[PDB]
């Protein structure tokens, strides 16, 4: 399963709890969301460029399966 | 009849509402006079279908609705007839024929934050196409994959949905532009929405 699958699995999922913080109009725990989409994105695309890819680093999923 | 429509009060609400969610508006017994569009509204894309604007300003219609909604500049091309892509097949559709016109104008001095803004809301995931003019507002988590969750999780069922990021220092590409959507039938046998 690699790095890249797993990178778009949490990009996706956070994706859809920042769209969920929005839905709830809760406005910090969006920003924080999108704070971490932003890593996430930055971790991709580093990835993508060959860059070594961190696992502390970035923030921990969830209880993914 | 004499009053005057309430294009006024749409044109001029404070947020729309988010695309999946697509307000939809009754414009009844009143006058519809569309010069404010015109005159008013120094950008703006009223390309419309079905009548010619100064024609359409001429006739007299039976039934107008106006749905209102947020679309990011570079995919407002999706909303026409017989056009697909990720909002015209999830978020919003308009039948093969139509009567009616849409309106676009950029909205980033007013549904742009600063720092950010996330009220904004679009559907990415669904099992099939909307019918045309139908609206969709279930949160139900998607079924992508082959493994049933009922609930939201990492492997592949997703939220649904998907919120925007619009902030001033994006592009004209992805600055918000506020669309609206009037609808009309030119059969004109009640005709209660006459202009004038
Ligand atoms: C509210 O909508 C109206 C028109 O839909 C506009 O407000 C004024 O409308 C009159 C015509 O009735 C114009 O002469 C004025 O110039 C309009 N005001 C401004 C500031 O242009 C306008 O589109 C909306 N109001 C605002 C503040 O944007």
């Amino acid at each position: 399963t690699n790095m890249l699958e797993a990178l778009q699995q949490r990009l996706q999922f956070y994706h859809g709890q920042v769209a969920r913080a929005a839905l709830e109009n809760n406005s910090g725990k969006a920003r924080r969301f999108g704070r971490i989409v932003k890593q996430y994105e930055d971790a991709i695309k580093l990835y993508k460029a060959g860059k070594p890819v961190p696992y502390d680093e970035l923030p921990v999923p969830p209880g993914f399966g | 009849i004499t009053n005057l429509c309430p294009f006024d009060e749409v044109f001029n609400a404070t947020r729309f509402a988010s695309v999946y969610a697509w307000n939809r508006k009754r414009i009844s017994n009143c006058v519809a006079d569309y010069s404010v569009l015109y005159n008013l509204a120094p950008f703006f894309t009223f390309k419309c279908y079905g009548v010619s604007p100064t024609k359409l300003n001429d006739l007299c219609f039976t039934n107008v609705y106006a749905d209102s909604f947020v679309i990011r500049g570079d995919e407002v091309r999706q909303i026409a007839p017989g056009q697909t892509g990720n909002i015209a097949d999830y978020n919003y559709k308009l039948p093969d024929d139509f009567t009616g016109c849409v309106i676009a104008w950029n909205s980033n001095k007013l549904d742009s934050k600063v720092s950010g803004n996330y009220n904004y809301l679009y559907r990415l995931f669904r099992k099939s196409n909307l019918k045309p003019f139908e609206r969709d507002i279930s949160t139900e988590i998607y079924q992508a994959g082959n493994k049933p969750c009922n609930g939201v999780a990492g492997f592949n069922c997703y939220f649904p949905l998907r919120s925007y990021s619009f902030r001033p220092t994006y592009g004209v590409g992805h600055q918000p532009y506020r669309v609206v959507v009037l609808s009309f039938e030119l059969l004109h046998a009640p005709a209660t929405v006459c202009g004038p």
